[PDB]
């Protein structure tokens, strides 16, 4: 999940 | 939480510092745009802005204090609302068109297609920014208090409801501040919660906004011309149309 | 030219707005428990018909709204009159938690939503609404301002200056409560920002209610009247 | 020709 992973970094 | 310790002029200092930069459209006066292309601009630059709101979120305070999950539904919930209040932002010194980028200001002509009902109302959103002569400093405020309110109403336990009470918390601060600039601005007690009324009701009219869009999104990857990003149709699936 | 409602004092408008409060109606008095999509539906939306009408004569009541045109009033009813329907819903529901009260004799809960296709999701947002405002403690005098903030601001924008003199009349309003209530300063400005960001989700709700209105009108299974019909075309 | 003309007029 895209934003899910930009949210993390 | 940090966020609940800042003096209202801090946590103006640091919404104003964490403000995304305008990007700019690959749009060329001298090349021909269909409806379709014209949108296909619009996508594209919503895609890149996307990824900055999102590193922009990080920084407004208290947000990082949620879960992750929590801070993907209210960024899923509001994301359009914050794109289409930066937009109409921009461009309340242009009265009658939208500054979409610096390279792509339109008047509700080249508005082509749905589109142009949605055109007409972030035209009356500038233009009632302007009849209020809005702020810097408030505009700011409000971005934030749409990202941490949209969603809050549609999130299991009596924990996760402590996840709730924190962003009212939140919420009151930047309420707080709001009025402590109005204070600043020499109004009155009356005018200051006049103010504060007007441009929280501002926000039932950006979520209005934000739905119709919403639904013309969706239409647009059922016709399968516009091409839309992976980022944008993700977005798109969490509402559920 | 000029308004009567802009002369009124807070205590005026407060009594004047309690006093064009509609009436609770009542549903069907049929001890069925509503289990079909039809049946559901259909006491629903005979009650949102007679519940509309109502309203259409509360709304002439409401200070400031008769001194617009004929069109304008059109206009803001037909923009507002779902989140109206749904802020009374909120409303009447408020002291039943868990349950929607319709009417007296009809007391819904999100089980009896999943009889309808796509109902279930707009329930559980208004009963997220009803226990907000009830964790507020939101009173009658605060409810009837929302509700005449709603007709005025929902189509404001789509058009001015006197509906905008009559909303900060009703925010003046709103503080006058308030403040009558014993709220400090910081409590006053922090409650009234707390109640309109509600708004921001009612017109949410509407939104969504009015897109399950037409999947209902186009599925043509439940009847709709022509005015509910009307109320509903009126959104495109 | 609006049902809602003739509601608001009446
Ligand atoms: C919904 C979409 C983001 C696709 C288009 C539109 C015109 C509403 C838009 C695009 C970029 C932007 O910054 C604000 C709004
Ligand atoms: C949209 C409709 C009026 C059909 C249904 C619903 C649940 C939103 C409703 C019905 C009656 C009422 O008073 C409030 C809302």
């Amino acid at each position: 999940k895209i934003l899910h992973r930009l949210l993390q970094e | 939480s940090l966020a609940l310790s800042l003096t209202a002029d801090q946590m103006v200092s640091a919404l104003l510092d964490a403000e995304p930069p305008i990007l700019y459209s690959e749009y060329d006066p001298t090349r021909p745009f269909s409806e379709a292309s014209m949108m296909g601009l619009l996508t594209n630059l919503a895609d890149r802005e996307l990824v900055h709101m999102i590193n922009w979120a990080k920084r407004v305070p208290g947000f990082v204090d949620l879960t992750l999950h929590d801070q993907v539904h209210l960024l899923e919930c509001a994301w359009l609302e914050i794109l289409m209040i930066g937009l109409v932002w921009r461009s309340m010194e242009h009265p009658g068109k939208l500054l979409f980028a610096p390279n792509l200001l339109l008047d509700r002509n080249q508005g082509k297609c749905g589109m142009v009902e949605i055109f007409d109302m972030l035209l009356a959103t500038s233009s009632r920014f302007r009849m209020m002569n809005l702020q810097g400093e408030e505009f700011v405020c409000l971005k934030s208090i749409i990202l941490l309110n949209s969603g809050v109403y549609t999130f299991s336990t009596l924990k996760s409801l402590e996840e709730k009470d924190h962003i009212h918390r939140v919420l009151d601060k930047i309420t707080d501040t709001l009025i402590h600039l109005m204070a600043k601005a020499g109004l009155t007690l009356q005018q200051q919660h006049q103010r504060l009324a007007q441009l929280l009701l501002i926000l039932s009219h950006i979520r209005h906004m934000s739905n119709k869009g919403m639904e013309h999104l969706y239409s647009m990857k059922c016709k399968n011309v516009v091409p839309l990003s992976d980022l944008l149709l993700e977005m798109l699936d969490a509402h559920r149309l």
